[PDB]
């Protein structure tokens, strides 16, 4: 089953990369980011450019080539949308371990499909689309977070929004947690990775003590979370969980820039997922400029911090 | 996207779809013409315009009603004559209503059942999904939340297409008996080949209706469309009707930006729409009341920021404005240029709260420290939500 590819997610120090659109604008930028901030960028695939060589790394025609020759076990797509999903297809065809899609804009029809292929395989994992990556601090960083914000530590995180990802860490950093490992699942309705297969991750980690989830209108992933953690997070040595979910104030009918943030036909709205994550026991911030402080404080509750 | 009804009819028509016979009228002329062309027993008289309440509706003409009915072609024109050129106003448009510039004349049908079809990508079902109930003619929430049992549902494999037997289950399950289970097993099928045709994200007929004649025909319809999609339905979005938007969501538009007006007097100038959310949310909190939703997207221009920013400071009910960038694709020298040269050409009578973090930040901040704009910075986003209630309180 495509759930036995979860733990692609937590890259490490030993996690080599190519990036999928790597002469790209996009692709270049944040391969360069990615090379300074320490991560084993190996190459990169940008069909019709093969055999040429880019931030003194080789260019591959195809992911199939890139991985044989570079070793790499996760790929990042940098492709523009109306060829990412072929470009996420291209990846799981290879059978990299871990697929991330930073691309907004794929069609849903075109990610529909994908979908279809990817839960009847479990080589690849993907992450997204339309996300900004995962990053495991110090030692991993795939995808468009700025690096400076990061620190490793103790907290994970999961986010469908890419930027209250970076104000998590930014927070959790400034409280002296850090983050053990950072996932943005991303705002599209069709992805490959949800809050579940995150958390499954994050409950047997045990350098994950706390979880910082980030959810927003539409959909039920939040809901599922929520029984998830229900069934898994409960009793004495249960992990601290803490939230924030987008849109309180969001009108209804209206798609809040992710298509997946839309509260139609009464469904999706934000008050249901904070009441159903606050009835499995998440502590759920009103603010979400306290994620870090609130997190701190379930710490210190549970005499968790080492003075 | 929005299409009119003759737009969206015209459409599924043209791919088999069962609609009313219909012309679309410019004039009242035409109007009468297009009735006599229809010989048709009894006429449908329909204002196009995308708002909803049409029937109980009020022309600044006189006439109530944007939808009559009648068996003479000569009412037609008499009525249209009341419609074209007027502004049609109803319980869902401003109070000055909407200018109708086109009819639909149809050829009325009696409607012996209703039923509700519609096909859409379904989240929690990782695909396209039929949706049918037998209770026709009222929201679908409704049936939801009255009787359950009554919604009955077909997931579609996007590979293999929807299967005979899916729709032939689904049109029993509406009470179709006999011919007219094969009639709306058809339509179902072309209603869901449609559907993934121009990139729907829901198809909605409803009612889905038998006449007493035995056909089965689509009587009305809204369809949803994919706007990631765009680049491959030209056609589509060139019909476009954008008159009836609110005017500043249209202006950021032509620029490819996401604005959503709300009713407060703070601007909020972000990127990422949960950012965008979650900064609306705080400013609540701490007493204040958003103005707009705004998520500048990914690679950011400095001409699409400088515009973007040029729609806040054009808002009759702005008092301040509150720029809050995390930026990690988004490039912060960017932001810090374009709202430097919109704000080089405005006046800025307002408060700028400003906060900056993530990708090229320092460079940024020199910017605008450079600027000689009267700013007032913010740390974190608590910081930023509190000092922009403030300043206008
Ligand atoms: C956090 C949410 N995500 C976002 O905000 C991301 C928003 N931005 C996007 O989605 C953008 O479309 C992307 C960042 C994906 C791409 O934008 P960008 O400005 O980098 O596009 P470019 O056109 O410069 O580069 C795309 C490259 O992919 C290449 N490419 C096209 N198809 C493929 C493919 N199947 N495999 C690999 N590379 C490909 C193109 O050749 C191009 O490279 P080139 O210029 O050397 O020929
Ligand atoms: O990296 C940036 O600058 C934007 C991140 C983003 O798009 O986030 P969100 O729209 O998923 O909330
Ligand atoms: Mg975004």
């Amino acid at each position: 089953s495509y759930t036995a590819s979860r733990q692609h997610l937590y890259v490490d120090k030993n996690t080599k990369i190519i990036c999928q659109g790597f002469t790209g604008k996009q692709g270049t930028f944040h391969s360069q980011q990615a090379l300074e901030y320490g991560t084993k960028l190996v190459g990169g695939t940008t069909p019709g450019k093969g055999g040429q060589t880019h931030l003194g790394l080789p260019v591959f025609n195809t992911v199939k080539e890139a991985k044989e020759q570079t070793g790499a076990t996760a790929s990042v797509i940098y492709v523009p949308p109306p060829f990412a999903a072929a470009a996420i297809n291209e990846a799981i065809e290879a059978e990299i371990p871990l697929v991330v899609c930073i691309t907004q804009g794929i069609p849903q029809q075109d990610m529909v499909r994908v979908k279809h292929k990817l839960l009847r395989q479990e080589k690849t994992r993907l992450i997204g689309p339309n996300c900004p990556g995962v990053i495991n601090p110090g030692e991993c960083k795939i995808g468009i977070m700025p690096g400076h914000i990061h620190k490793k530590g103790r907290i994970g995180i999961v986010s469908r929004s890419g930027t209250l990802t970076y104000e998590a860490v930014h927070q959790t950093t400034q409280v002296g947690l850090g983050q053990s490992l950072c996932v943005g699942i991303g705002g599209d309705p069709f992805n490959g990775t949800d809050f579940i297969d995150c958390l499954e991750i994050f409950l047997n980690d045990s350098a994950t003590e706390g979880i910082i989830l980030i959810g927003e209108i539409g959909g039920n992933a939040e809901e599922n979370a929520a029984e998830f953690l229900k069934q898994h997070n409960s009793g004495p040595n249960s992990k601290p969980v803490v939230s924030f979910i987008a849109g309180l104030t969001a009108p209804p009918g209206r798609r809040m820039g992710h298509a997946g943030a839309i509260i139609a036909g009464g469904k999706g709205g934000a008050k249901e997922k904070i009441s159903a994550l606050q009835s499995a026991g998440v502590v759920v911030s009103m603010s979400p400029a306290q994620l870090g402080t609130t997190i701190y404080k379930e710490f210190e509750k549970r005499k968790m911090l080492e003075h | 996207m929005n299409l009119q009804e003759y737009q969206s009819k015209k459409l599924m028509s043209d791919n088999g779809v069962r609609v009313q016979r219909f012309f679309v009228a410019d004039t009242a002329n035409e109007a009468l013409e297009a009735a006599k062309r229809l010989n048709a027993k009894e006429i449908v008289l329909k204002a196009q315009i995308l708002a909803g309440g049409r029937g109980k509706g009020v022309f600044n003409s006189g006439l109530k009603g944007g939808v009559h009915l009648t068996k003479d072609p000569n009412v037609v024109g008499q009525l249209a004559k009341q419609m074209i050129g007027y502004n049609l106003a109803t319980k869902q448009t401003p109070k000055e209503g909407v200018k109708v510039n086109k009819v639909m004349v149809a050829e009325a049908l009696d409607i012996s059942r209703e039923t509700y079809l519609a096909i859409l990508m379904d989240r929690s079902c990782n695909g396209p999904v039929l949706v049918g109930s037998p209770q026709g003619g009222v929201d679908i929430e409704e049936v939801a939340a009255s009787n359950p049992e009554l919604i009955f549902k077909e997931q579609i494999d996007i590979f293999e297409g929807i299967k005979d037997s899916q729709a032939q289950r689904m049109a029993e399950n509406l009470g179709f008996v006999g011919p007219l289970k094969s009639q709306a097993a058809d339509q179902i099928t072309k209603l869901y080949n449609l559907f993934l045709k121009i990139d729907a994200t829901q198809v909605e007929v409803n009612p889905f209706g038998e006449t007493p004649e035995g056909q089965v025909v689509c009587f009305d319809a809204k369809i949803n469309f994919d706007d990631n999609a765009e680049f491959r339905q030209k056609d589509i979005f060139a019909m476009d009707d954008k008159s009836e938007n609110e005017p500043i969501e249209n202006e950021a538009a032509k620029y490819d930006l996401k604005y959503i007006g709300l009713d407060g007097n703070i601007a909020c100038f972000v990127n990422g729409a949960g950012l965008a959310m979650a900064t609306c949310d705080i400013i609540f909190l701490n007493g204040g009341k958003p103005a707009n939703f705004l998520d500048l997207g990914g690679g950011v221009k400095e001409a699409q920021v400088y515009q973007a920013f040029k729609l806040l400071t054009a808002d009759p009910k702005v008092e301040a404005i509150l720029v809050n960038i995390f930026g990690g694709i988004v490039n912060c020298a960017i932001i810090a240029n374009g709202i430097t040269k919109a704000c080089r050409e405005l006046e800025l009578k307002v408060p700028l709260v400003v906060r900056l973090e993530g990708t090229n930040v320092q460079e940024a901040q020199k910017i605008l420290n450079n600027s000689g704009l009267p700013i007032t910075s913010a740390i974190d986003l608590e910081d930023a939500a509190k000092k922009a209630v403030a300043s206008v309180a």
